[PDB]
């Protein structure tokens, strides 16, 4: 948090450092990697020296989230989000049916098929869908006022 | 009164051009004229100026009477050619050194001028001055080496001759407070005396607690071992150049400088080194490591005045081979303008003793030269004959403005007194 | 303005530059338009400048007496999607015949072909004000892509031709160096004019460098940190010698001139003065390219780098007198065929300097075509003639609607031979009905107008001669924005 | 239909034609008292800077006055172009630029011919008019006893029609010698034109060695006598670092005192270095730093700061020395040496005058004169002799001026219009009728009968006597070559080169399209 | 239809979402064709001009009831059915086209050939047709997108000068000082796709450097020139010899891969790289401290084609590639804004 300045003092410093933060997250995805993951769900930012090497390993990747995603992402897969990046459990692992890019409206999606369901409306006017989701939601509130009294 | 604000009271007729607003490009080229009068004598500024109105005059009714430009414009100057000879026959030499009409020619130049009432003390003292600045091989003289300092109080009455060096300055008196130091040894100082860095970016930093205590201590002691080999050469003035660099003279320092008795002077244009360099016999210290005895000054007393209320810094008295000769002139005026007016008054009067350096000779005065080369100019045309005979008439004629407007200054009739002029200098030739 | 009898328009920037010009493309591309098919025109002209370089003044013509040819046939009650669709038909068996009559240059021995390239030059020239020294002007720009081209691979470069352009004397003082001028001086004003190789080399050698004679830094932020006084003394006779280290890394080397990127210290110049090693202060990026390949050299990083082969070899350096008060220039020239030549233009006036480079451009992109589609037709009208009469006999076949508009598209064809013979000042009707009757009472097809003044129209013997490529784009073009016209019917324009 | 935007102007043929010909033809005829001996002075003035300039310089009218008729522009810069390839020419070049298009209205209108034809004609004549210029140069060898009086002339011709018409013969040796003294070296930053105002005219001179415009190191010996000059580029003031980023981390205090005297000691010894030279006279580029200053004067050294890549250039020309950095090995460098550097004083500044100079080849000119004006044109008429003559020594031959040379190329043009025949000949003849209006103002402005006098000067060269110039001050023909009215060829065949070229740019000319102003 | 927008923005066309995005509309109600427009090329890419047409002659055909005292919702519960038979008319009206009689590429042919006429590619349709239909063939991964057969536009020729590439292409060039002294035209390559700057750190993590010993001076220099070398002359020894990336290509990178005979280009349309890959083979490396040979990719020639007077890098024939990249001509510059608006409503109809 506190910035980040990084002092090289000798020569041996600068091959070393470089050539060695090729290791520190190369080592980083390795212990995700040896752990038999297959889908790295991101909510913050990834490096390009990161996703190069999880780009080898063979393991698809998802960036954008914000905390919306994160949490009802994490009740259809049965994961736990860390924040602290050494301790990939497999206890706190997901697990998912089918994760691919199907193609709808033209529009490169990805999806998360098969907990947390999700209804795909679709139509003509953006205008009237909206209307919809509205009439929708008056249902799905009104099986939620159904279960608790 | 000036464009800027300023209110300007002049008799000084390049002066009188400069700051008035003149539009008309050629209106212009005649202020140029009147310029480069001053920077050939420093005087007759007027004189030039409307000699070209009436030549000009002249020229108008020459172009009146059909005559092509370019034939006036250089028959005009086959005038003057013919004109400044008779002027290098007809005038008396001088003695490069004879004061008794060295005099009388500056006390021609200031009466005319506000400072006229004083020009019994004011001429010799102009005079005096510009031969001491002068040689030998006597050349060009440079009055850069005159100085002339203002300070607003009293009447033109309190203008002095210093007999050594005045100086711009005043003692710091922040810590301590010396002032007139008495049987001084003056240096003059290049270098900061402060806690100085290097010309190159550098930063002390501080590890222990047990590293501060000690930066003071060499601190103090840094500025201690300045003002140590100071007092060591033996030296109870200091004058010191302009610090808009980066240091100047401390406030650590100063109380050094001043507990050990030795007097200040801070913040001194990189011009006047020059001048104080030889106007002090003591040559300019850069370094402390060259900072002698040697190059000292020794003069008899340094003492800062209080007039008006208002300081000036005194050197009289200076002791040494003077192979550079220096003057400073104090000039009072009750009223600031007519300070600049006294200044500008004299540098006329210095300038016409400095055109007696160039031209070793001198004329008579009051139109006699532009009566005689009119009287002159008209016997050559009568021989001249057909046309550019009408040109040196009309231009003998012009010349003639001189006396004219001299005469009609005074309130005279100034056709009668013209008329007789040329009579009798028909006869009794070079003086009417 | 079309053709050799053609003449210049004056247009003035909103700033106040002026340009005198006969680039069709330019003249449309200057002034500032507002109704939109003019604009569009404007992009038609711009567009053949690229695809071509000449041509960009008939291109216009061509599509506003077919949109004429058009207009007549609307007010007649035709349907303009039939007709633009009847013009595209009638384009496609226009260029068709071209292409079955057009000689060709590809059946030539070598030296016959580079005087079709000249044939051409000179086509393309007169017309501009540089007609005057047409001679020189045209054995320039073949000179030109006969030495920068890659042979097999047909294509020439024109990054690698650079137009230079200098004010003063006439246009008959304009040459082209087989090497680079630059706006640079010597370093060091003690320093020779001339540079003579050492005598046993046949070759001058030089210093391309990459790299500033100053003490090398870092790319990264740095800061020393002495302490110690001595080590400040150890850093003072360090910057000497890392200078020392520059010099006789050339000198070693054995580089009798150096040409660098960046900027030379004070040290370092005086120093390459001593040494007899005339230096070029700051050199462009692109010049030291063209300076590398004139030369056969080699670009060199850093001075550890520098070796007698990374050498530059020249047969001349000298400064000249560009101007007689002005500013001094370098030429690095050649007497051997280097793959970048400059090409220096000089006129009398900062409008001609502007329009003579702006006609070798367009002369040196003929010939640029030429090498693409050695193929050749002749000018003079005698191209569109063809065209014209090849269209006007397959439209009574055509039969039905399109009837009409094949009849348009050739008629309309003929108002460039009509204006050619207009402005050139004969009769319209006169020189289009004998020159299109000759091309048929003959078997020939190259009788054109004598737009000059000799007696025959035989443009072959005259040496009026078209490339093919352009003769064919200046009319697909123009069909094609045509038809884009003729969709349109429906128009919105907003405010401004 | 309306095309264009709007503020936009389209001046077509007939109306372009008109704007063509009306531009070029009013800026000629604002010159055309410019030229010749008995020609006259304009006073251009700006409405910025209340700044005005009295001049002859035909560029510097044109140059200067603003314009918005794109053809006089043109001309405007062919003006420019003949200042900078030649000097001189200046207002022959625009006059006979203009009076080709006169012609050419006159053949347009008047006749009906095409411009294009005009365009074909007047091309036929150029190369006609250059032919026997060439033909009747002269050419000066190796005879320097015959080719500098040549010189002289040239000057003299050159220099009436300016102030310095007066005074001719002392300013033309003022030149000549300059340029001699030059050695043959093209650029005129080594002739320094020092303008001080005050004396007469006449007062000029060129001094034997250099003037400086600088100062002596401070309290130093005002004269140095038998000099021996180190010329220099090296640092002072400003401390030599090695570039990069030296920052001093001193732990405690006492390590900056011996650092700031490392500095001090680090220039101790380069000036040290400098010593070992054996040398009374440092002259350098920047500035010396107070303390530098001193450490030559202690030395017994002459410190001479601040004159830049300018002065020390001519400098090194004059004192033969070099513009050396490094002052590691005095061995290899060049010293320089002259006899006397004494200060002297000019009206009121004092400038340092190195006289009797190891190789004079560059020079000082003091200019002198009444008023700011009269200095300034002193100056940019001496530009206009300093360019003839020093072009004159890259291109040796001559063509005798007084409207002789423009004559006998009206000749040959006329005899070639004799040859040519068709509508050709008619605009053939009008280049030399328009070569011909030459003379005819070089006459005017005198004030005889132009018509009589050229009509005079005609017959005698179209009868073979091709000296016969215009003797422009007794209103007669007399010789050339006697008289001494000689001119650069390189001169004049630009003059023809760039008008034939001018006319051959807007006789193409028939639409002017003006954008909106920005 | 020929709209100039709000911005001087002049457009020309025929494609019906395209004409009706770029007239601004307002009026709420009529926002609904703009709409109705674009579903339509967002699943379908033609139609979107005919479906407006046939939305507002329903509510035309609906106003003569609407003028009596009819209700609109009883209107509405009537057209509800109407289209939900109209779909059901379709779907037992449509041929499946594998079971009678037609060629295996003349189902996209003679289907692209009818979405042609109309625009203004009508009369060269014979061309665009063989063409992009053929586009779509090489687009097939399992299932496509046209992300990845990505259109360039050069402005002049004429728009039949239009030329497919079996490859990738850049209307990109750029030049730096060895870009010309460079070999630009290759047969066989091994074609290296990089990610990372080669250079001095042109725009990298900023980092300090102290040194108190002056000889570490000359060292940490001799660093980065060696720290370089290593990144340079890993490209050397991985057999390639045409030198992609998506960050820059230095002044001083450039030199190293002029001598030694390598083909170089610096900032790569970000698109582009990923259109490379895939025609290529091979993969984006933001490494070379880890390349494989595994990781590049070949084609049948690689040349710098100056095609318009801007030069474009095209390297084509690629025998099994997942992309392709057509590159178009045409007359002026708003011709192929409508021929690429028009081979867009072909390429989604195949
Ligand atoms: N010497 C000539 N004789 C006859 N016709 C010519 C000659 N030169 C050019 N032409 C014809 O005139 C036209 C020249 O037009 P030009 O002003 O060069 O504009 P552009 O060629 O760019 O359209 C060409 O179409 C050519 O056929
Ligand atoms: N003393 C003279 N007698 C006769 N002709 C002269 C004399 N001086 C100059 N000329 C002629 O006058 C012209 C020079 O006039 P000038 O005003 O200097 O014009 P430019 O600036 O174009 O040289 C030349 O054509 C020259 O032949
Ligand atoms: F009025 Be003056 F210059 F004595
Ligand atoms: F007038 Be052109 F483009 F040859
Ligand atoms: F009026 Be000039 F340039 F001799
Ligand atoms: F008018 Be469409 F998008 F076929
Ligand atoms: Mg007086
Ligand atoms: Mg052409
Ligand atoms: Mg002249
Ligand atoms: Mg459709």
């Amino acid at each position: 948090e506190t910035k980040g300045t990084v002092l090289l003092h000798n020569a041996q410093e600068m091959l070393d450092f470089s050539k060695g933060e090729e290791k520190q997250i190369d080592a980083m995805m390795k212990e995700i990697a040896d752990m038999g993951v297959e889908c790295i769900v991101a909510g913050a930012g990834v490096g390009e020296l990161a996703l190069h090497y999880l780009n080898r390993y063979g393991i698809l990747v998802l960036k954008v989230p914000s905390k919306f995603e994160l949490r009802r992402l994490c009740r259809v897969c049965g994961a736990t989000p860390l924040p602290r990046l050494g301790a990939p459990t497999p206890e706190e692992l997901g697990l998912v049916e089918t994760v691919k890019t199907m193609e709808i409206g033209g529009d490169r999606v990805t999806v998360f098929k098969q907990r947390t369901s999700t209804i795909i409306l679709r139509g003509a006017t953006q205008n009237n869908l909206d209307d919809i989701e509205r009439a929708i939601d008056d249902g799905v509130a009104a099986v939620k006022g159904l279960m608790k009294p | 009164k000036t464009s800027r604000g300023e209110i300007i009271i002049s008799n000084d007729g390049h002066t009188i051009l400069k700051q008035m607003a003149i539009l008309h490009p050629v209106a212009r080229m005649l202020v140029e004229v009147s310029a480069a009068q001053d920077s050939e004598a420093g005087d007759g500024t007027t004189s030039v100026v409307i000699l070209t109105g009436a030549l000009l005059g002249a020229a108008e009714r020459l172009l009146n009477k059909g005559i092509h430009p370019t034939i006036i414009a250089d028959s005009f100057q086959s005038a003057a050619k013919r004109s400044v000879d008779i002027l290098l026959e007809m005038c008396h030499k001088v003695s490069l050194s004879d004061r008794e009409q060295l005099v009388r020619a500056a006390s021609t130049s200031l009466s005319s001028k506000i400072v006229s009432q004083y020009s019994s003390f004011l001429a010799p003292l102009a005079v005096d001055s510009v031969l001491k600045i002068s040689d030998e091989n006597s050349k060009n003289v440079d009055l850069n080496d005159i100085r002339l300092v203002k300070k607003v109080g009293g009447t033109i009455d309190d203008t002095e001759m210093i007999d050594g060096v005045v100086l711009t300055q005043t003692a710091i008196k922040s810590a301590g407070g010396p002032t007139r130091k008495e049987k001084a040894k003056i240096g003059l100082i290049q270098f900061q005396i402060s806690p100085p860095k290097p010309d190159t970016e550098n930063n002390i930093i501080v590890n222990d607690y047990r590293q501060m205590d000690k930066i003071l201590k060499e601190e103090r002691a840094y500025l201690l071992n300045i003002c140590k080999k100071i007092k060591k050469a033996k030296c109870n003035v200091l004058l010191i150049q302009k610090s808009i660099l980066r240091d100047a003279v401390n406030d650590l320092a100063l109380h050094f400088l001043s507990k050990l008795n030795i007097m200040v002077v801070k913040d001194i244009e990189r011009e006047e080194i020059e001048f104080l360099s030889k106007g002090l016999g003591c040559k300019p210290i850069a370094d402390i490591e060259l900072f002698t005895e040697d190059r000292l000054d020794s003069a008899d007393l340094v003492e800062e005045i209080d007039s008006d209320g208002s300081k000036i810094v005194r050197v009289t008295g200076i002791r040494n081979n003077n192979a550079r000769p220096t003057v400073s002139v104090v000039i009072r005026g009750a009223n600031n303008m007519i300070i600049d007016e006294t200044e500008r008054s004299l540098h006329d009067a210095l300038c016409v003793i400095r055109c007696l350096v160039k031209e070793r000779g001198l004329i008579a005065g009051g139109g006699a030269p532009e009566i005689e080369i009119s009287r002159r100019l008209s016997k050559e045309a009568r021989s001249m004959e057909g046309v550019q005979a009408f040109i040196w008439q009309e231009f003998a004629s012009a010349l003639e403005v001189i006396p004219t407007t001299l005469a009609e200054n005074a309130g005279l009739n100034s056709i009668k007194v013209v008329t007789e002029l040329r009579s009798k200098h028909e006869n009794g030739e070079l003086n009417d | 303005s079309l053709g050799p009898r053609g003449l210049d328009k004056i247009l003035i920037s909103p700033d106040g530059e002026i340009t005198i010009t006969n680039d069709g493309a330019t003249i449309l591309s200057q002034m500032e338009l507002d109704n939109e098919i003019a604009k569009l025109l404007v992009q038609l002209s711009k567009s053949q400048d690229d695809e071509i370089g000449d041509g960009t003044t008939g291109v216009v013509v061509l599509a506003s007496a077919l949109l004429d040819q058009a207009l007549e046939l609307i007010q007649k009650g035709i349907h303009p999607i039939k007709i633009a669709n009847g013009f595209d038909e009638a384009a496609k068996l226009a260029i068709s015949k071209l292409e079955e009559t057009c000689d060709d240059i590809s059946a030539s021995n070598d030296e016959l072909f580079r005087d079709f390239l000249l044939r051409a030059a000179k086509t393309s020239l007169g017309s501009k004000i540089v007609s005057k020294d047409h001679d020189r002007f045209a054995e320039m720009a073949v000179e030109a892509v006969i030495n920068v081209m890659d042979k097999d691979r047909k294509d020439v470069d024109f990054d690698l031709i650079k137009m230079q352009g200098r004010v003063g004397g006439s246009i008959s003082d304009s040459k082209l160096i087989n090497g680079v001028i630059l706006d640079k001086d010597f370093s060091h004003p003690q320093m020779p004019k001339c540079v003579l190789p050492k005598e046993g080399s046949d070759g001058v050698k030089l210093a391309i460098l990459t790299c500033p004679f100053e003490p090398p830094k870092p790319k990264t932020k740095h800061k020393l940190d002495i302490s110690s006084v001595e080590e400040y003394q150890k850093l003072q006779t360090y910057e000497q010698d890392k200078f020392k280290e520059m010099i006789d890394d050339v000198k070693k080397a054995g580089a009798d001139v150096v040409i660098c990127q960046w900027g030379f210290d004070d040290e370092a110049n005086h120093l390459l003065l001593q040494n007899d090693l005339p230096a070029v202060r700051w050199v462009g990026g692109q010049e030291l390219e063209h300076i590398a390949i004139s030369t056969n050299g080699r670009i060199v990083p850093r001075f550890q780098d520098l070796s007698k082969d990374k050498l530059g070899t020249c047969s001349r350096i000298y400064e000249q007198e560009f101007g007689t008060t002005k500013d001094r220039m370098l030429i690095i020239e050649q007497s051997k065929e280097t793959k970048t030549v400059t090409c220096f233009v000089r006129g009398s006036n900062k409008m001609i300097v502007d329009e003579a480079e702006r006609a070798l451009h367009d002369s040196l992109c003929v010939v640029r075509n030429l090498v693409k589609d050695s193929r050749v037709v002749y000018g003079g009208g005698a191209a569109e003639v063809t065209m014209s009469l090849a269209v006007s006999e397959e439209a009574d076949k055509q039969r039905g609607i399109d009837q009409y508009a094949f009849r348009g598209f050739a008629q309309a064809l003929d108002t460039i031979p009509m204006t050619l013979a207009e402005n050139s000042g004969l009769d319209p009707i006169g020189t289009l009905s004998t020159l299109k009757s000759k091309q048929l009472k003959e078997k020939i097809s190259n009788i054109g107008v004598d737009c000059l003044g000799y007696g025959s129209n035989d443009m072959k013997e005259l040496f009026v001669v078209d490339p093919f490529i352009g003769k064919k784009q200046q009319i697909l073009l123009a069909t094609q924005l045509c038809r884009m016209i003729l969709k349109i019917d429906n128009v919105i324009i907003s405010g401004k | 239909v309306q095309i264009f935007g709007d503020q936009v102007t389209e001046e077509r043929a007939e109306n372009a034609r008109l704007s063509a010909f009306v531009g070029a033809i009013a800026v000629g005829d604002l010159v055309k008292s410019t030229l010749g001996p008995k020609g006259m002075d304009k006073l251009l003035q700006s409405a910025s800077s209340n700044t005005c300039m009295v001049t002859n310089d035909g560029a510097t009218i044109l140059k200067s006055i603003p314009l918005d008729n794109p053809a006089a522009k043109v001309l405007v810069n062919i003006s420019k172009v003949q200042d900078d390839e030649v000097g001189d020419g200046t207002t022959s070049v625009t006059v006979l630029s203009a009076e080709l298009l006169r012609e050419a209205e006159k053949l347009i209108d008047q006749s009906k011919i095409h411009p294009q034809t005009i365009i074909e004609g007047y091309r036929l004549a150029s190369a006609a008019a250059l032919d026997a210029l060439t033909k009747a140069a002269v050419d000066n060898s190796h005879d320097k006893t015959m080719f500098r009086e040549d010189l002289i002339h040239i000057a003299k011709t050159t220099l009436s029609s300016k102030i310095l018409s007066q005074d001719k013969d002392h300013f033309a040796e003022l030149a000549t010698n300059a340029i001699l003294r030059l050695k043959g070296s093209t650029n005129l930053e080594h002739i320094q034109i020092i303008k001080i105002l005050g004396g007469k005219l006449s007062d000029s001179f060129l001094d034997e060695g250099f003037i400086l415009a600088k100062k002596f190191g401070n309290n130093q010996p005002k004269r140095i006598e038998n000099a021996k000059i180190l010329i220099a580029n090296t640092t002072l003031d400003t401390d030599k670092v090695k570039i990069f980023g030296t920052k001093f981390k001193v732990d405690s205090t006492a390590k900056l005192a011996q650092l700031e005297k490392a500095e001090r000691e680090k220039m101790k010894n380069k000036i040290a270095k400098i010593s070992k030279f054996g040398i009374n006279t440092f002259i350098n580029r920047q500035l010396i730093y107070d303390y530098p200053e001193q450490l030559f004067t202690d030395l017994g050294i002459n410190s001479i700061e601040h004159a830049d890549f300018e002065g020390v250039e001519r400098l090194a020309l004059v004192t033969g020395g070099e513009v050396v950095s490094t002052f590691d090995e005095p061995s290899k460098c060049k010293l320089g040496e002259c006899d006397v550097i004494e200060e002297i004083m000019l009206g009121e500044q004092p400038f340092l005058k190195f006289s009797g100079c190891k190789a004079g080849e560059a020079c000082t000119i003091v200019l002198r004169g009444a008023t700011d004006q009269t200095l300034d044109e002193a100056e940019r008429s001496l530009h206009d002799a300093l360019s003839v003559l020093s072009q004159t020594t890259k291109e040796t031959r001559t063509v005798l001026g007084g409207g002789c040379a423009e004559m006998v190329m009206s000749k040959a043009v006329d005899t070639e219009a004799q040859n040519i025949d068709g509508k050709k000949s008619l605009a053939v003849e009008a280049f030399a009728r328009a070569l011909r209006q030459l003379p005819t103002i070089l006459a005017d402005n005198a004030g005889f009968d132009s018509s009589e006098l050229v009509s005079k000067l005609r017959s005698s060269i179209y009868n073979g006597i091709s000296t016969s110039g215009l003797d422009l001050n007794n209103g007669t023909i007399a010789d050339m070559r006697q008289l001494g009215i000689v001119e650069s060829y390189k001169l004049k065949r630009a003059v023809v080169s760039s008008a034939s070229e001018a006319a051959e740019v807007l006789l193409r000319v028939d639409n002017i399209i003006r954008a909106r102003p920005r | 239809i020929l709209i100039v927008t709000s911005n001087q923005k002049t457009t020309i066309s025929n494609d019906g979402a395209t004409i009706l995005k770029l007239l601004d509309v307002v009026h709420p109600a009529a926002k609904t064709l703009v709409d109705i427009s674009r579903a339509q090329d967002a699943e379908v890419g033609d139609g979107t001009t005919s479906v407006t047409i046939l939305a507002g002659e329903l509510m035309k055909e609906a106003k003569p009831f609407l003028e009596e005292g009819i209700s609109s919702h009883l209107i509405m519960k009537g057209y509800r059915k109407a289209v939900s038979l109209a779909v059901e008319k379709i779907n037992e009206l449509a041929v499946d086209i594998t079971s009678e009689k037609s060629s295996g590429r003349e189902l996209l042919e003679r289907c692209a050939r009818t979405a042609m006429s109309s625009k203004l590619i009508h009369n060269n349709a014979d061309f665009f047709v063989k063409m992009c239909v053929d586009a779509v063939l090489s687009l097939d991964r399992n299932d496509l997108d046209d992300k990845l057969i990505g259109i360039k536009k050069i402005p002049g020729g004429a728009m039949e000068e239009s030329l497919f590439i079996n490859g990738v292409a850049f209307k990109k060039t750029f030049s730096y000082a060895g870009f010309e002294q460079q070999p630009k035209k290759f047969n066989n390559p091994k074609i290296l796709s990089l990610n990372v700057e080669l250079e001095l750190k042109a725009e990298k993590d900023n980092a300090e450097v102290r040194v108190e010993h002056v000889e570490d001076y000359q060292a940490i220099v001799d660093a980065e020139w060696q720290l370089i070398f290593e990144k340079l002359r890993q490209v050397e020894e991985t057999g390639a010899n045409i030198v992609l990336s998506k960050l820059p290509i230095g002044d001083l990178a450039t030199q190293f891969f002029a001598d030694r005979n390598i083909f170089c280009a610096g900032r790569v349309s970000a698109d582009d790289m990923n259109r490379v890959i895939q025609a290529v083979g091979g993969s984006i490396q933001s490494t070379t401290s880890d390349i494989k040979p595994e990781h590049l990719g070949t084609c049948a020639l690689f040349e710098e084609m100056q095609i318009g007077s801007e030069r474009y890098n095209l390297f084509q024939g690629c025998p099994q590639a997942k992309t392709c990249t057509l590159l178009l001509r045409g007359g002026a510059e708003q011709v192929i804004a409508e021929v690429e608006r028009s081979l867009h409503d072909a390429i989604m109809i195949v």
